[PDB]
């Protein structure tokens, strides 16, 4: 079965480049400036900080940043932003799972890192359910789209390291 | 004695940004016989404005109203007050008046375009609005074209020439009712339905070979497209990364389910 | 008969998005001995512009000197020019004169800010104008102190709130012999220096309990840097992807080679 | 020599995966608005088009985009985007030769991707060298320095091909 083991390990290392890969594509979807504007106020809100304004207005002023777990208005915003958190810690310990790779058994730490990717897709399946919640005009911007196919993104490496 | 207004309420209206004492407009409350008006002070009663504003004032001899504030970002914010005019250098008697002045973004705001240079318009714009004004109260008793600005023609790339033959006049009427800024369209479509009328009585005023030609919209309307941003490409490129991964996969997921099937196999 | 000057060279000046027919200055060529100079008839000799430009007007009987043009980025296009004073409602005889006018930007200003409430200040310009031209031309003989946009005083978050009992003064001085607009730092430099002087002169003006406070830097200067944009994380985010990737393909090239040269060794 | 193979055959669908990354970072340095600025005029040009303005003057107009061959000023810019052009449809080529992967001998398909990368570092590294002799204050922007991260990267991409 020896092109059926170059595919098991081949596709291994395919998790490490492809996980390290969506570790760097969900920081970027936390670094970035826009989560959800509006073109009718005027303003290009982002959740940790907001910068709202008016009609032609040149100055925006963005409130917030490295937080102080008081500074965006909604708890919704809070909670979500909690799951999108324990979601970017998850796959930097994705990174840990493939670090933890050449001690354990195969079929052990594909069940690990199976169980990382379960926990990533529902916890970013529940963040984005509830930021309409915490919600008027809108222009939704790339943050949430980009979560979206994240969302079935981690929703086939779940299943793919289940079939591994 | 007392004095004698022309109308006993006067009316005015500014703008948003305008800038601080501008020519909001002058007054003149007459002498009823002598005509020995230049003893006249003309001096104001103002209601309290928030954080202590002064807000609206005038000058003494001139009657010239200007202003004593800035408008970061306020619209409509309507001011009714009290003016009042001394006789005997600021010692006689006096009577009093009332002015509305609203405050318009550029939204509120639309160009007339005639076919003249604009120091002429800027020359007779007394009697420019003395023949709007007559011709457009008889929609409502209670209109003031307000002229805010008098530009050479905006147009070329991106309204950026200037016609010099041809002028900008940056107008608009009053609401004496509800009392606020009047939008865009109804300040086209009041003036817009008697143009030939007014067209035939500029000829002492434009010369000859002269009229109205259109009124158009401004400049920062077509802006406000501009200012909206769109999805990039960088963005572009990290939801392709999404795409292009998830398009890896697929294929991953059904050659580990056929060599897994074959594994069964043999 | 012809009138008398009170400068035979007057001296003006204006500002970048200043807007159309502002008050640029007034002019006053007086009767010699009858003081009948309302049949004065004010008038220009204007050298010409390229497109066609009139640039530069006044008005007839009350020499006040406005605009008729406009300065989308233009910058220290100084202009100067002759105008005239006709006797006799226009037909007597005529002295001349002549104006530079310079065009300033927002880096050409610096704020005075004194403790006085702002409409006093422009109630009183004129002889605050004349207090500064007076102890301010001992620098230099052909200064003007040009008074630009007199608001309520600019501080809070980020330079967004208004003081009413202090004050905003956007002034500059002239160049008489180069000819031009000039720098924010000799506008501080040059008023600074003599203080308490002007400080003493104030208080028939002020009142009391009033001086000046202080020379500060206006509000768009610090905007210069918000406007200038650098890296951002999407750009980050494809320059890690690249750093990842040749921090993979590294150990690849290590790896295969010792299993290349373990081929060779088994 | 059966882990060895396994490590060929992994590396070699490595070489799929990280070509069209980087088949998608190329295109992103195309499709960019930012090639080079400046902050003291006031502007942030792009050698396609380019966006040149003054002090705190809201209104700008890009001028260029799809070329006509001879939009832009230099010919310099022309050719170096000419480079980096043919290296656009190279990698496009090498997202062929990995369609091409399964026809042929590995150690042929592997020396036709060794030739198009080095040929696409050879490019790039000209175009990279050909942008300041086309050009004063500057500031550059992020397309220059994520070229010459690609430089080092399809340097060793064309490496480890030669070693495959």
């Amino acid at each position: 079965h020896t092109n059926y083991v170059r595919n098991s390990r081949a596709v291994g290392v395919m998790w490490g480049t492809l996980t390290i890969c969506f570790s760097v594509l969900v920081m970027a979807l936390f670094i970035q400036p826009y989560w959800i504007g509006d073109s009718v106020q005027a303003g290009y809100f982002g959740l940790f900080s907001y910068c709202v304004g008016n009609v032609l207005s040149s100055e925006l002023i963005c409130k917030g940043g490295p937080l102080d777990f008081s500074s965006i208005p909604s708890r919704a915003f809070k909670t979500a932003m909690f799951f999108v958190a324990l979601a970017m810690f998850l796959i930097i310990g994705s990174i840990i799972c493939f670090s933890l790779f050449f001690v354990c058994n195969t079929a052990t730490v594909y069940k690990i890192c199976a169980w990382m990717q379960l926990a990533a897709a529902t916890g970013l399946m529940i963040g984005c359910l509830v930021y309409p919640d915490g919600w008027g005009h809108c222009t939704i911007r790339w943050a949430f789209m980009l979560a979206i196919l994240s969302i079935g993104d981690a929703l086939i490496l779940s299943f793919l390291a289940f079939v591994l | 004695h007392p004095p004698v207004f022309q109308k006993k309420f006067y009316i005015g209206g500014v703008s948003e940004d305008a800038r601080m004492f501008a020519s909001v407009l002058r007054v003149k409350a007459t002498d009823r016989d002598t005509g020995n008006y230049s003893a006249m002070a003309y001096r104001l009663i103002i209601p309290p404005i928030k954080e202590g504003k002064e807000g609206f004032v005038v000058e003494t001899y001139t009657g010239l109203i200007k202003t004593a504030m800035l408008f970061h970002n306020m619209r409509r914010s309507y001011f009714k007050f009290q003016v009042i005019a001394t006789d005997d250098y600021g010692k006689g008697l006096s009577g009093k008046a009332d002015v509305l002045v609203s405050v318009v973004n550029q939204l509120d705001m639309q160009v007339i375009v005639s076919n003249v240079p604009p120091t002429l318009v800027e020359k007779k714009i007394e009697d420019l609005t003395e023949i709007l004004d007559r011709y457009v109260q008889e929609q409502i008793p209670g209109a003031k074209v307000v002229v805010e600005s008098i530009g050479a023609r905006r147009h070329g790339d991106a309204y950026s020439l200037e016609d010099y033959s041809k002028c900008d006049l940056t107008v608009y009427a009053i609401d004496p009712q509800t009392n606020r800024a009047i939008d865009r369209n109804e300040l086209f479509k009041f003036l817009d339905g008697k143009l030939l009328d007014i067209n035939k009585d500029f000829q002492p005023y434009y010369g000859e070979g002269g009229r109205i030609l259109e009124i158009r919209t401004p400049e920062a309307v077509t802006s406000i497209k501009k200012r909206g941003e769109s999805l990039g490409y960088t963005e572009g490129a990290l939801l392709a990364l999404a795409f292009i991964i998830i398009l890896c996969c697929i294929p991953a997921i059904l050659v580990v389910l056929v060599s897994y099937r074959q594994f069964k196999v043999r």
